[PDB]
């Protein structure tokens, strides 16, 4: 965290007008109220904008003048990793549970292969919302969320 | 001197590749 | 047709294809090769006098005026740092 | 075998159960009696003659393309003595000769040759095979290649023709 | 009538999906572009 | 697997899903039934023609709506041809750039561009027409197959007449084809592209029925069109010669071919295709029974000859197919030489970008297309191949001597190689230990293609007196002192041959030999060996018959197949190499006001393109900045696809240089993982087969490299060109 | 059972090949085959293609032995024909190997012999063991 | 040359001998099993090593096994 961060930071702030300058000297060949102008122009409040959000948000910026994540963990920077990371788990777990609990449901009778090629079963009955609650699988496992066939 | 032995370092590999040749074949 | 477990030879290409010529022979001038080629007929005795022969490729680098083994001269780069 | 045939492709010598079969390049009489005569054919015949005239053709054939494209060719002082460089050639390929001859013995069990002509005459051998006959043939090469070697020179280290 | 629904529950349910998913994805990329964290 | 019972039946591992589509198009293995296969290949050609009529309308369609045609139609020579635009997201829009004519968009190298100039197209009304009547087509391909399999499929006798399919195929599509297409340039291409090269304006320009319907506007121009009766009648013929010569050589104005000569070679072309194609014998008579001339040719080597090729050619798709694919291919590669040197496109050899990319795309269709012959002349032998009912006795002999044709054709690659790649490896040493006197050089030894400078100096000399109707060289590759500039670009010149150049065509010798070489053995030992004395009962596609007899690994002839797909790779990717050099080293470059030209390069393929170093840093080292520095640019995604290829290549490895053991055993550990958490799918998990993970193998190799250079070519020309 | 012999019998037609015996027949060993044609039929022949079966004893002479059984095989199937090859070796000798027994390997025969029959079943053998012979004895 | 064997888990089906071109295989009487046969390895001599037989063995793992064993001219597969 040698990093200053990306208010007081003279080379992002540089960074910011480099990139608006080139974008500039593109729509000086076409005249306004062409086309290729707003396209242009759209482009460069969209780098003014994403240059000013980042300020906001805090991100400390290096001296190579870009922002720098920091996942230790600090309470000021959470939303930089852990609180997209505990969005990802829950998307990441609630695929996992709901296509567990998919071939499940198929393991008894029928042609289970069947299913698997085709599955003109959706959602079975109705599974993919089981996701919605999949953490509560940590129920599942002081019961019988793993089969004791090989090993504990 | 040091132009007498790289090439007696060349007859060797001469001396060995032969010997060793009657070696396998024998 | 015509396979014949008593010779076993034209059964195969046991045969030497007519491009073996059993026929007479050369010159008389052979009387004189005979003579002066018997030292390197021994076997053994050549391997040796070819490999001792290698002597000649030490005599003949030992004395050697125009190979590149000089300069010529020059006055030698530093030369990234010295 | 003649001449109706009206066609070329009989199998060799009769057999069409061995691979190869009769073709002009095969056997013609004009590449028959070529290949018939020469040193490495030419059985019944002395070795030590037939590598001579092996040896001293190769040795004299050897020079050229050493002298012509060696590393200087481009020299007085190389003007040809690189011809030394096609006898080297032929000191090494003299060994090459001699350690091949020691997968023949003295026993020897004289020959590996066929014992038989085409047109299965049954009778006679080669005898090129066979330690002491090798031999003989290694040592005509040797004499044969160095010789060639010093004769290509001699009318180079002269010529005229063709400067 | 039941054939089509069967012949669009093969792989190619993994395209509508995936299609479905990119669409998704994309349009929230528009409303919140160049989103290098979650601010909330 | 839907195409047969069993096959489609159940499915218990992953293998039946790679199995599935593996062979999805090998119709003969499904039934045995030849007229059930000829009847689906025939409807199968109709849903290709189908694609590519859709593909065609898209090119029309984009150059209408999403194209700056019109801006380059006024400006050619600085305006950059681009089609497609890509929407602003996820920070895409960089990928538009600056083309000219007000316009954001990827430049292209298709050549459309060109093409259209040609065609005497002027607006995108005429290009939204066009588009439109292809869409129209590719729905009656489409409907045209569900038609003749479900409503009227055509007999098995029907696809057997194969004298009535060749008079019409060189006729019929070929002769009027060619003839359809000579009416349309003399009355349209010709009369507009007259006015354009006059600086006349596309909006300027009359439309293009007024030439056909009133004469006036198309005959003060080209007045042999003046005489409404024609001189055609009264049979003199030397009238018409002012809209058509045998000019030849190159318009200095438009830089391509006079369309003043090829109004008058497809004319040619045309009735030299309607007279071929009165050939063979069909119903009222006059003709020729081609299985009576086949049976005719016989000799003294051949023995009976030919004779029963007529009921092979008749029976068995493999043995067409191999044939056509060889040539077609072939038709490709010679295609590729002769728009490079004859360029027949108005601003075509101006455009760098695009003859680069249109020579390098032709090479590998023809290269990819003579492979494939390899493999269906193989699978013939494996699946058609029968002497009992059909001997033609000229494939046998072939049999009878195969261990000689290989054997010789082995011998001639190492000759090659070494008189090739070895002359360069000495180069590299006499260059390192610093004498360049030693070297095979210009300058120093010198080994001068004079055979090929020989044949270039007849055809300068040409024109006058062994072609006294020909005014102008036919290529300016091979004029003398003659020097087209089309804008401040130079369209041709004649190209030079020296040492450099004889070294690379003996890598080409090299290199296509070697392709033969493994092509052809796996097809002549496609069946037996004495390996394997029953390898025609092991298949066309089988991966082995064990570690036995010390190892046959690959003893398939689609494993020469997948060898000589690599091959074929190296071989092409060296020959756009040559082409890129060399037409940028002493070709393509810019010409002043004085007349000197300056090249892309600077002439130095001749004394550096002798080494191997020397293609590693003058040419790649060299011409790759321009990839690695296309970041914040709108070449971004050559750069990237340039990096992209690179991985899917080093990917590629990964299956070649291992085997599927491993891989079972490791899935084993990885189910146990699943079946542990409830996990492990009904569907057992197995590994790629033997032979898939070969060919799963060469097509990422083939993709990672191809695309790799396509990057590298595409970033290079657009630069600097 | 008694080896039938083969003496004379006259080869089929086919011309030649270069897939044919070479050397190793004259120094180590090369094999026959004899089979009996109702009718003068076609047949592919391995290590080359094409060449008239023959009516009669039909005898062809080839190497490696299983050349002659793919061949056989082949001459099994197709036609309905019986067959037998030998080793014939450099120096005359007479070694008669298939069907042997004269009924064929496949089919159950009452006097074999076992050879190399493991009682133990498999997963059973042991592990070395610096002692001679591997386990799977 | 090659080592093969031959285990009483074999159930007597003659694929084995059926797959093999060198004829080193032969099938035998025997009380283990319902086919009352089994299969045996008499020629290994012949045996090229391709494993051919064991691609046509039915019973969970091989009944027969081929061990690559030390190399003669007959299990390299020569013709030359
Ligand atoms: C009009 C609608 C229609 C319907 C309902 C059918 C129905 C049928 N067809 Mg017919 N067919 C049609 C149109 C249709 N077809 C057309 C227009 C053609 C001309 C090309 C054909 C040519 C054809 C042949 C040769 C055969 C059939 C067969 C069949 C039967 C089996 C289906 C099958 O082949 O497996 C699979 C179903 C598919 C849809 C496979 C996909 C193939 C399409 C064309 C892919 C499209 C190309 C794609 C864009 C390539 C780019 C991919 C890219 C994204 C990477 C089934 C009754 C088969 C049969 O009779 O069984 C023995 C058979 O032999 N069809
Ligand atoms: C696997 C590693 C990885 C990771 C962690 C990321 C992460 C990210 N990428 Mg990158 N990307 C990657 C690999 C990766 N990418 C690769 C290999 C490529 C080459 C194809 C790209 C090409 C790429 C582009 C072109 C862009 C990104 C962008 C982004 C950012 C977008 C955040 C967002 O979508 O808004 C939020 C989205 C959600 C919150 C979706 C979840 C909500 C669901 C749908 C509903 C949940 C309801 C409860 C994010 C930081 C974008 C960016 O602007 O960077 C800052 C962007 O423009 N990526
Ligand atoms: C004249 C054109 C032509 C035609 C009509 C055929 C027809 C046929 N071929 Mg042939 N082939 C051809 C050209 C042709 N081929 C050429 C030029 C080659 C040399 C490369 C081959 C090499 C070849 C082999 C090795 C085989 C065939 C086989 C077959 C038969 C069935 C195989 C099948 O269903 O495809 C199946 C289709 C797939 C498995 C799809 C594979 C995925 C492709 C290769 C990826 C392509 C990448 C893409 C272009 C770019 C990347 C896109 C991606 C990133 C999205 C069928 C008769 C098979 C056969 O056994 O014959 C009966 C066989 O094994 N062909
Ligand atoms: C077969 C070749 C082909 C290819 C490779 C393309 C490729 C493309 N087209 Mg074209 N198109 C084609 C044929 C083709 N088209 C034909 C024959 C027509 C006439 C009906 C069109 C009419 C058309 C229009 C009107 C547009 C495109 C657009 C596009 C681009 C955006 C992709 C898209 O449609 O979003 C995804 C497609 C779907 C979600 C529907 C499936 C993409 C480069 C768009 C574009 O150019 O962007 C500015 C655009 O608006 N195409
Ligand atoms: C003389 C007229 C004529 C024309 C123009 C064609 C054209 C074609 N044929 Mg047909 N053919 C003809 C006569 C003709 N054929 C006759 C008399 C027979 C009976 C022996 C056949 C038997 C035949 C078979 C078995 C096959 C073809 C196929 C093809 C297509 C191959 C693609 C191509 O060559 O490039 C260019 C393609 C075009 C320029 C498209 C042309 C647009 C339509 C089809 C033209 C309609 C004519 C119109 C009234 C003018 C092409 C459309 C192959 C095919 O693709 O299957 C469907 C195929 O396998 N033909
Ligand atoms: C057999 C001798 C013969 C010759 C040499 C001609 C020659 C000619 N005719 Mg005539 N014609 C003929 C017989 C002949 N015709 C007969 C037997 C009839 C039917 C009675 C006609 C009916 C006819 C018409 C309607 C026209 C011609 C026209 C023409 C001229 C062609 C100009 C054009 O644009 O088209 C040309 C001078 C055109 C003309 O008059 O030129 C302006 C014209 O429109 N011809
Ligand atoms: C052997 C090489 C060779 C080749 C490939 C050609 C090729 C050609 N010649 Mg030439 N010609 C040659 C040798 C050759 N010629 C020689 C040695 C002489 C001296 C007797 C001529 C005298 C000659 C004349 C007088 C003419 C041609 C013409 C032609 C062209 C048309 C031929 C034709 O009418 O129908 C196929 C064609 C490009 C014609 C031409 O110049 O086209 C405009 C023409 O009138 N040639
Ligand atoms: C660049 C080439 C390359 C790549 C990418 C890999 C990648 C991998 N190897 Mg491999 N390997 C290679 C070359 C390569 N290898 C070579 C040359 C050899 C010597 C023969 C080996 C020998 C080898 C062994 C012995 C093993 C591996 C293993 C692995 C896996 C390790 C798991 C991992 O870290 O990340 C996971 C995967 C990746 C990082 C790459 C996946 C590719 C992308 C990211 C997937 C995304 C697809 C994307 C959506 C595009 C879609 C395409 C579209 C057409 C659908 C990984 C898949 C091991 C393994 O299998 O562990 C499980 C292992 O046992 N490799
Ligand atoms: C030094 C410069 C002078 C050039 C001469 C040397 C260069 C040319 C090489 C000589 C080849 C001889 C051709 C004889 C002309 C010729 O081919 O004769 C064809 C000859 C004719 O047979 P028939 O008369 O029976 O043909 C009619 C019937 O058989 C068919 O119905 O058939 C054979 O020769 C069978 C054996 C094949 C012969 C294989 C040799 C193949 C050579 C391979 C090299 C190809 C080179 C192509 C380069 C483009
Ligand atoms: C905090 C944090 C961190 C750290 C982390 C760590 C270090 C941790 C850990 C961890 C660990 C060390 C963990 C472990 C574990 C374990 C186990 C043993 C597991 C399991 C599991 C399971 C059983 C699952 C299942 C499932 C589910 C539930 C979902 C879906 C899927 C399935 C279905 C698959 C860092 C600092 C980095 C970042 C920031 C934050
Ligand atoms: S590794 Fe594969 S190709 Fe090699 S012997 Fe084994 S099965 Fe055959
Ligand atoms: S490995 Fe081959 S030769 Fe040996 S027993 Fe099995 S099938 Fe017979
Ligand atoms: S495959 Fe196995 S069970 Fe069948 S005969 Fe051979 S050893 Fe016995």
């Amino acid at each position: 965290s040698g990093l200053t961060p990306c208010k007081e930071s003279k080379q992002f702030a540089k960074r910011e007008k480099q990139s608006i300058k080139k974008l500039e000297s593109s729509l000086k060949i076409y005249a306004a109220d062409s086309a290729p102008a707003l396209a242009i122009n759209a482009t460069i409040e969209k780098t003014k904008r994403r240059f000013d959000n980042y300020a906001k948000q805090g991100l400390l910026c290096g001296a190579d003048g870009l922002p720098h994540l920091i996942v230790s963990g600090d309470q000021r920077h959470w939303g930089e990793f852990i609180t997209p990371g505990i969005l990802f788990l829950y998307i990441a777990g609630w695929i996992g549970w709901v296509g567990r609990s998919y071939l499940i449901a198929i393991r008894d009778e029928k042609k289970p292969t069947q299913k698997e090629i085709i599955i003109d079963v959706p959602l079975a009955s109705r599974l993919v919302f089981r996701g919605f609650s999949w953490p509560i699988a940590a129920y599942r496992e002081l019961l019988n969320g793993e089969l004791v066939a090989k090993d504990v | 001197p040091s132009l007498f032995v790289p090439l007696v370092g060349l007859l060797f590999p001469a001396v060995a590749m032969a010997s060793l040749f009657l070696h396998v074949e024998k | 047709y015509f396979d014949l477990e008593d010779i076993g030879n034209t059964t195969g290409q046991w045969d030497l294809y007519g491009s073996d010529a059993p026929s007479p022979y050369s010159p008389l001038q052979s009387k004189f090769f005979e003579t002066f080629a018997a030292p390197f007929t021994k076997r053994g005795l050549l391997l040796k006098f070819l490999i001792l022969g290698g002597g000649s490729t030490l005599a003949y680098f030992s004395t050697t005026a125009s190979g590149d083994i000089l300069p010529i001269v020059k006055g030698p780069q530093l030369p990234p740092k010295l | 075998s003649e001449k109706p045939t009206y066609q070329v492709v009989q199998p060799i010598n009769g057999d069409p159960f061995i691979g190869s079969l009769e073709t002009p390049v095969t056997s013609s009489p004009l590449v028959a009696w070529y290949l018939s005569n020469l040193p490495g054919y030419r059985t019944a015949v002395n070795p030590l003659l037939r590598g001579i005239e092996v040896g001293l053709a190769h040795g004299f054939f050897l020079v050229g393309p050493f002298v012509k494209a060696g590393p200087l060719r481009n020299t007085e002082y190389a003007g040809a003595a690189g011809s030394l460089a096609a006898a080297g050639l032929v000191v090494i390929l003299s060994i090459c000769l001699t350690i091949y001859g020691i997968s023949s013995f003295n026993e020897g069990d004289p020959s590996t040759a066929p014992s038989l002509t085409l047109t299965g005459r049954k009778k006679q051998p080669d005898q090129l095979q066979t330690a002491d006959g090798w031999a003989k043939f290694t040592g005509g090469f040797f004499f044969g290649g160095i010789s060639g070697v010093i004769w290509a020179f001699f009318l180079l280290y002269v010529l005229d023709l063709p400067y | 009538r039941d054939l089509k629904t069967y012949l669009s529950v093969a792989p190619v349910a993994s395209t509508l999906w995936f299609a479905a998913l990119a669409g998704l994805l994309i349009e929230i990329n528009r409303l919140f572009p160049d989103a290098l964290t979650f601010p909330f | 697997g839907h195409f047969s019972r069993t096959i489609a039946k159940g499915p218990d591992t992953t293998t039946w899903i790679w199995n599935l589509h593996a062979d999805a198009h090998d119709f003969d293995s499904h039934t045995s039934d030849l007229e059930e296969i000829s009847r689906k290949v025939f409807s199968a050609h109709f849903g290709q023609l189908s694609i590519i009529f859709l593909w065609l309308s898209g090119m029309y369609f984009h150059g209408a709506r999403f194209s700056n045609y019109e801006a380059w139609l006024n400006d050619p020579t600085h305006i950059r041809p681009s089609a497609q635009v890509v929407w602003p997201i996820v920070g895409q829009e960089i990928l538009n750039g600056d083309v000219g004519g007000g316009f954001r968009g990827i430049q292209i190298t298709s050549g459309f561009f060109q093409i259209w100039r040609a065609s005497g197209i002027t607006s995108e009304l005429q290009l939204y027409c066009t588009a439109i009547g292809a869409l129209v087509f590719a729905g009656l391909m489409l409907f045209a197959g569900w038609f003749h399999y479900h409503k009227a499929a055509p007999k098995l006798a029907w696809f057997q007449d194969v004298e009535s399919m060749l008079n019409h195929h060189l006729a019929g599509l070929l002769g009027l084809g060619s003839l359809s297409w000579a009416r349309h340039q003399v009355h349209v291409s010709l009369p507009i592209n007259q006015f354009l090269n006059a600086g006349v304006d596309p909006k300027e320009i009359p439309l293009p029925h007024e030439f056909i319907l009133n004469r006036d506007l198309l005959a003060q121009l080209y007045p042999s069109f003046a005489e409404g009766a024609t001189p055609f009648f009264t049979l003199n013929w030397s009238k018409y010669a002012d809209f058509l010569t045998f000019r030849g050589g190159l318009d200095p104005l438009t830089g391509g071919l006079w369309l003043t000569d090829i109004a008058h070679h497809h004319l040619a072309i045309a009735i030299l295709f309607l007279i071929a194609g009165h050939m063979y014998r069909t119903n009222w008579g006059i003709g020729h029974g081609i299985k009576d001339i086949l049976e005719a040719h016989k000799g003294p080597f051949t023995g009976q000859g030919h004779k029963g090729l007529y009921e092979i050619l008749t029976t068995s798709w493999h043995a067409q197919l191999s044939i056509n694919l060889a040539m077609l291919g072939s038709l490709t590669i010679v295609v590729a030489q002769h728009m490079y040197s004859m360029p027949p496109y108005p601003y075509l050899a101006t455009d760098y970008a695009t003859q680069l990319s249109l020579f390098t795309h032709h090479m590998w269709i023809g290269g990819f297309l003579i492979v494939g012959a390899a493999a269906h002349a193989a699978i013939f032998m494996v699946r058609d191949y029968d002497p009992t009912t059909r001997y033609n006795d000229l494939l046998d002999r072939v049999l009878r001597h195969r261990d000689a044709i290989i054997s010789h054709l082995n011998w001639v690659c190492i000759f090659l190689g070494f008189h090739s790649f070895g002359l360069y490896i000495h180069n590299d040493t006499m260059s390192a230990l610093g004498r360049p006197q030693d070297m095979f050089s210009d300058t120093a030894i010198q080994l001068q293609p004079v055979f090929a400078q020989w044949i270039q100096n007849t055809h300068a000399l040409a024109p006058g007196t062994t072609a006294p109707g020909a005014t102008a060289s036919t290529s300016l590759t091979w004029g003398g002192g003659d020097l087209v500039a089309v804008g401040n670009k130079v369209a041709l010149l004649p190209i030079p041959l020296g040492t450099a150049d004889f070294l690379v065509h003996h890598i080409h010798a090299f290199t296509i030999h070697v392709t033969v070489l493994i092509l052809l053995k796996g097809v002549l030992f496609a069946r037996s060996s004495r390996l394997i004395p029953d390898k025609a009962n092991l298949g066309f596609r089988f991966p082995c018959d064990g570690p036995g007899r010390g190892g046959t690994c690959q003893v398939s002839a689609w494993d020469h197949v997948f060898l000589g797909l690599f091959w074929m790779y190296n071989s092409i990717s060296v020959v756009i190499f040559h082409f890129s050099w060399k037409m940028q080293s002493d070709v393509w470059g810019s010409i002043n006001d004085q007349g000197v030209v300056t090249h892309i390069t600077g002439g130095n393929f001749a004394q550096s393109s002798i080494t191997i170093n020397g293609w590693l840093r003058d040419f790649l080292w060299a011409q790759a900045s321009q990839v690695i520095q296309s970041y914040g640019s709108s070449l971004s995604a050559y750069g990237l696809f340039f990096l992209g290829a690179h991985f899917v290549w080093a990917f590629s490895l990964m299956f070649l240089f291992s085997g599927r053991g491993y891989w079972q055993e490791l899935i084993e550990s990885i189910v146990w993982a699943h079946n542990k958490l409830k996990v492990a799918p009904a569907t057992q998990p197995r590994a790629l087969s033997i032979v898939q993970g070969r060919a799963v193998g060469v097509t990422h190799y083939l993709l990672g490299g191809i695309a790799t250079t396509w990057a590298f070519f595409l970033a290079r020309i657009i630069a600097v060109g | 059972t008694p080896p039938e012999l083969d003496p004379n019998t006259p080869s089929p037609i086919f011309g030649g090949s270069t897939g044919g015996l070479l050397r190793k027949a004259q120094v180590e060993e090369f094999y026959v085959i004899t089979w009996e044609s109702p009718k003068e039929q076609i047949f592919e022949m391995p290590t080359g293609g094409a060449a008239i079966m023959r009516e009669g004893p039909n005898l062809l002479k080839l190497a490696r032995k299983e050349q002659c059984l793919a061949l056989g095989t082949r001459l099994r199937s197709k036609y309905k024909i019986k067959y037998q090859f030998y080793r014939v070796f450099p120096s005359g000798e007479v070694q008669y190997l298939h069907p042997k027994d004269g009924v064929y390997p496949e089919k159950v025969n009452p006097g074999r012999q076992g050879v190399g029959v493991n009682f133990r079943s498999i997963g059973k053998n042991v592990s070395p063991i610096e002692v001679k012979f591997t386990g799977k004895q | 040359s090659h080592s093969v064997k031959i285990y009483d888990t074999c159930i007597g089906c003659t694929q084995c001998v059926r797959a093999c071109p060198t004829d080193v295989l032969e099938m035998i009487p025997w009380g283990g099993c319902k086919a009352k046969q089994i299969a045996s390895a008499p020629r290994t001599e012949d045996c090229v090593g391709c494993k051919r037989c064991e691609s046509a063995c039915p019973t969970d793992f091989l009944s027969v096994r081929v061990y690559l064993w030390h190399e003669t001219t007959r299990s390299m597969g020569l013709a030359y």
